[PDB]
């Protein structure tokens, strides 16, 4: 019902139901909630990541009071970016997506703000 | 040891620039002012020394100064010399205190030589001279090239803290490729054995390293495995360099913003055709020939019938061994590299079957006979007949059809075809031109096989160019091979001088910044005496070849009278009829014009081309892929020199369209020894790479030349509210970005269409950009994953009713048991 | 090698970077008890 039952669901997806997820896919998994660690913290992580460690890491590092804090930047929050200019930042930086990019904007809806995106992503999760 | 003609050039290039102020306000010498001087017996008794550090004696002489030798230590004898031979020297300055040469107080010839002397010998080969970067050949691995260093320059924030290196350049080149989205190019410049090929590999290894491990390295695998094959097939041992590149390498690479090569295109040009057939003494043929006749397995030694390295006519039997090179261990690495290039064991076997065939055909001895009526008509030896028959079956060709085009003279006039017989010397040429074409087409077939797997579909958009050419090479005897190499070097220089000086001078002036002129020496005259169409050494060669009644001797005469003036062309003092000199950027180089027309013409006949195209083997057919079968007189587009210049010309414009980066490699000695400084050889290279000339570019002040648009793409994240602000104009946008980030009125400057900024405040904006980049690198990565998450979720949601049947049937099964 | 030439950047702990012999170019901090005064303008010859 809570986050505990939702975290387990998210592991079986990124691991593709694997017991031991690959380091790179584990980072996709943490980010999907609103978890980003410091350069040092990201080295403190174990060699082989498993479900048991993932769920401990989930409790500690996930934001509960405001699930997506990392999206808020208040110079970037209040400001309105056009749909085309927003995709410009996205297409150059992108490390994941291909055509699921059009589907992210649909999850939000011309001029958008970060507090709108975070609010909609809180309902997505 | 350095030759007198090298000394000749080295002596002439020195010149007195700035007057010596080694005198106190009253009228007596200071507390021992030290000055560099060319006068001392230590300089006379040794070539490697051109200048000694001398201290002015506490005595006097203001008109004809008194000195004593300090570095190197001398007799301590006070000798007097003229002030025209006195150059200002920095004493308090430490050579390892700073990276940029332009930071010295006195930038005279010896002061720069010493600053580089103390950097090389303390094992700090890389020294900047922005935009240029000087890399002196250490001849020993300093470990500064290893993965640890790659990762440093990669993940280190401040560029200011990092010391000069090939990676400083590799990162700043990739910083603009993604920063502004402009294609960039890296250019390794320098003479034969300066370190071009090795530096290319280091910068390639840098781009190979990725921050995030989530990339398809399958393409990046073939890209890196190609290089030790390209050096086995294209590089050979010379007296100048033991890993001398006899081919010109050019790459185009799409690299990720974190690291790693997505796609590439290795385009190799001009392979030294003569190196396959004949090699000079102490000089060796292509590494792969020796590697295959040493490291081949017992199965290939019997199937191909391989003999010893000495037993081949196309291989110098005395030069067979190279110091510090194990052709067996290299071969092991070469075979695995071929596998990594997606070549099957069948494809690799055929590659070496052709090589075995080439080697075997060379050993076959053609002899004179009283045939055709005109006599001397060639014939394949009775004992060497089986040798020839085995070779043709090794290259997968008809042994009777290859024999016919080499022994029978086929000449067609108008309509009526005429049959004859080729002479002894003529058939030896046909045998040689066949081996040359088989090797060159095979070498280029591997390039095509590589490009077939590594090339991006829909070409390149924003790629990274890299140019590894054959550096200036001078031997006792220089020919057309040496002529084409030195032309490449002069060409790379003309475009360097243009971009770095001529264009920058006009840019600052047109923008309304600096009206001041840039002083530099260009090769404009010497490049025209070789490459200007109609009036050049290359154009007169083509005219002699296309002309039926034209000789090698007639060519020299054709140049000597036409290219008489401008000085750059000087015909030889000894045997002027067959020899000539060119006043290169590295000094005078004499070429023996013997076989110049024959070498320029050497490109396999259409008669033998059809035999290799009709082959029952697929690889042997694919060598002459879409090749124009030509018969009769050689066309202007078929001539090697003409085909070379046009290939070079096209390549240069491709580089002119991008944003180049220059690496200037220096070969410190000919003896090939580490921590050995030879002032003459280095000084010539300080001129030929325009290192001393690159100092004038300090006058510009500003180290950022980009349009309002280019500034707004790379920098907008500082404040997106005033950057996206449609109402305010772009000229006013760029200035407001610098207002929020905070800048003094001295760091920035308006500009007509460009935005000029000194390096002084450049990193201050770049770090302020990074403070807003990191908070958005994660912000991008969180939203990007939150959707990537729901992609799997929505795809699973549609499969839920199908799973509800698996589980209901499982519950059913649990009831039965 | 027993001693390396370093340089203070920008205190009870010095922001030193190894210069002679050339190093990683990493600014590290060390105790002043291991800091000896060096002559720079002085020529050994
Ligand atoms: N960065 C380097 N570190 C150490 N040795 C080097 C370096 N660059 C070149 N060398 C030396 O120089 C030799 C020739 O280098 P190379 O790049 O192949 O020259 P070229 O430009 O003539 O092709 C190598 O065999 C090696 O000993
Ligand atoms: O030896 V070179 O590769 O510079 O021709
Ligand atoms: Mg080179």
């Amino acid at each position: 019902s809570d986050m505990e039952e939702k975290f387990r669901e998210a592991f079986i997806l990124f691991s593709s139901c694997s017991d031991h997820i690959e380091m790179y896919k584990f980072f996709e998994l943490m980010n999907s909630f609103g978890i980003i660690l410091t350069n040092d913290e990201k080295a403190a992580l174990p060699n082989d990541i498993n479900m048991d460690y993932w769920l401990n890491f989930a409790k500690k590092h996930y934001n509960y009071e405001q699930p997506f804090k990392h999206i808020n930047n208040e110079q970037n929050t209040n400001v309105q970016i056009k749909i085309d200019n927003f995709l410009g930042i996205m297409k150059a930086l992108d490390t994941r997506l291909t055509e699921s990019d059009l589907n992210i904007l649909l999850q939000i809806t011309s001029t958008l703000n970060l507090k709108t995106v975070s609010q909609k992503l809180t309902e997505s999760i | 040891a350095v030759t007198n003609e090298e000394i000749k050039t080295a002596s002439k290039i020195v010149r007195r620039v700035s007057n010596v102020e080694a005198f106190d306000k009253s009228g007596s010498v200071f507390k021992g002012y030290q000055i560099w001087t060319d006068i001392s017996p230590t300089i006379e008794n040794d070539p490697n020394i051109m200048f000694v550090k001398c201290v002015v004696q506490q005595g006097s002489k203001k008109e004809k100064l008194t000195v004593v030798q300090i570095d190197p230590p001398g007799t301590g004898t006070p000798y007097d010399i003229d002030p025209t031979h006195a150059w200002n020297c920095n004493s308090q300055v430490d050579p390892m205190s700073f990276g940029d040469i332009g930071l010295l107080n006195h930038t005279n010839i010896p002061c720069v030589l010493d600053f580089l002397k103390h950097r090389y010998l303390k094992n700090q080969i890389y020294t900047t001279a922005v935009p240029l970067i000087v890399a002196i050949n250490p001849y020993k691995d300093l470990g500064n090239t290893t993965n640890e260093w790659i990762r440093r320059y990669r993940d280190t924030a401040d560029h200011t803290k990092l010391p000069p290196h090939v990676f400083t350049c590799a990162r700043e080149a990739l910083s603009n490729l993604h920063g502004v989205n402009k294609s960039q190019t890296i250019i390794v410049s320098g003479e034969s054995g300066a370190g071009k090929t090795e530096a290319t590999k280091q910068i390639m290894r840098y781009f190979a390293s990725s921050k995030s491990g989530n990339m398809d390295l399958r393409i990046q695998t073939a890209i890196m495995a190609a290089n030790p094959v390209l050096e086995a097939f294209g590089n050979a041992k010379t007296i100048r360099n033991n890993n001398s590149s006899r081919f010109g390498r050019f790459m185009q690479l799409v690299i990720s913003h974190e690291g790693g090569i997505r796609y590439g295109s290795v385009v190799a040009f001009l392979l030294e055709k003569s190196r396959i057939i004949t090699q000079d003494d102490n000089e060796r043929s292509y590494h792969i020939f020796y590697q295959f006749l040493k490291g081949a397995n017992s199965t290939m030694k019997s199937k191909f019938g391989l003999k010893g390295v000495t037993e081949y006519k196309l291989l110098n039997p005395n030069s067979t061994e190279v110091s510090g090179v194990d052709d067996v261990k290299d071969f092991e690495e070469v075979i695995e590299s071929l596998k990594n290039m997606e070549l099957s064991e069948s494809d690799i076997e055929v590659i070496f079957s052709i090589v075995a065939g080439i080697l075997t055909l060379g050993n076959v001895r053609l002899i004179e006979k009283q045939e055709a009526g005109l006599s001397d008509a060639a014939a394949i030896m009775d004992e060497d007949m089986g040798v020839f028959n085995k070779a043709c079956e090794l290259m997968y060709l008809d042994p009777e059809l290859i024999k016919r085009e080499i022994l029978i003279k086929v000449t067609v006039a108008g309509g009526t075809k005429i049959e004859g017989r080729w002479n002894k010397n003529d058939a030896e040429v046909l045998k040689s031109s066949l081996c040359k074409a088989m090797y060159e087409k095979l070498f280029l077939w591997i390039i095509r096989h590589l490009n077939s797997r590594i090339e991006p579909e829909g070409g390149f958009k924003t790629f990274m160019g890299m140019l590894d050419i054959f550096g200036f090479e001078v031997f006792k005897n220089n020919s057309l091979e040496q002529l084409f190499i030195n032309i490449t070097n002069e060409m790379l220089q003309k475009n360097f001088v243009d971009i770095v000086f001529e264009r920058e001078s006009k840019l600052y002036k047109d923008e309304g910044i600096s009206t001041a002129e840039l002083k530099y020496t260009s090769n404009k005259e010497v490049i025209n005496v070789l490459c200007e169409k109609g009036k050049s050494v290359l154009s007169y060669l083509e005219d002699q070849c296309l002309a039926p009644g034209g000789t090698d001797e007639k060519f020299v005469s054709s140049c000597a009278t036409n290219l008489k003036e401008n000085n750059k062309f000087t015909p030889a003092k000894v045997a002027s009829n067959k020899n000539f000199i060119i006043q290169h950027t590295i000094g005078p180089i004499q070429y023996c014009a013997e076989s110049f027309l024959l070498k320029n013409k050497d490109v396999l006949r259409g008669d033998l081309v059809e035999v290799i195209k009709d082959s029952p083997n697929p690889i042997v057919q694919q060598l002459f892929e879409g090749q124009v079968i030509e018969k009769g007189k050689i066309a202007k587009g078929s001539l090697i020199g003409s085909q070379f210049l046009n290939q070079l010309t096209s390549l240069m414009n491709l580089i002119n369209s991008t944003e180049p980066h220059f690496i200037r490699c220096i070969k410190p000695n000919e003896n090939k020894k580490p921590l050995e400084w030879c002032e003459p050889k280095i000084l010539i290279q300080l001129h030929a790479l325009s290192i001393l000339e690159a100092l004038v570019l300090r006058q510009l002040g500003y180290s950022y030349r980009r349009t309002f648009e280019e500034f707004l793409y790379q920098y907008k994240f500082v404040d997106i509210a005033a950057a996206e602000d449609s109402s305010v104009e772009n000229q006013n946008k760029c200035v407001n970005i610098l207002k929020l980030s905070g800048l003094s009125e001295s760091m920035y400057k308006i500009g007509k269409s460009m935005v000029f900024l000194k390096q002084e405040g450049a990193k201050i904006l770049t770090k302020i950009q990074r403070e807003k980049l990191v908070e958005w690198e994660n912000c991008v990565s969180v939203i990007e994953a939150a959707i990537l998450k729901h992609k799997y979720k929505q795809k699973v949601n549609k499969n839920i009713p199908s799973l509800l049947r698996v589980q209901a049937h499982i519950r059913k099964k649990m009831v039965a048991q």
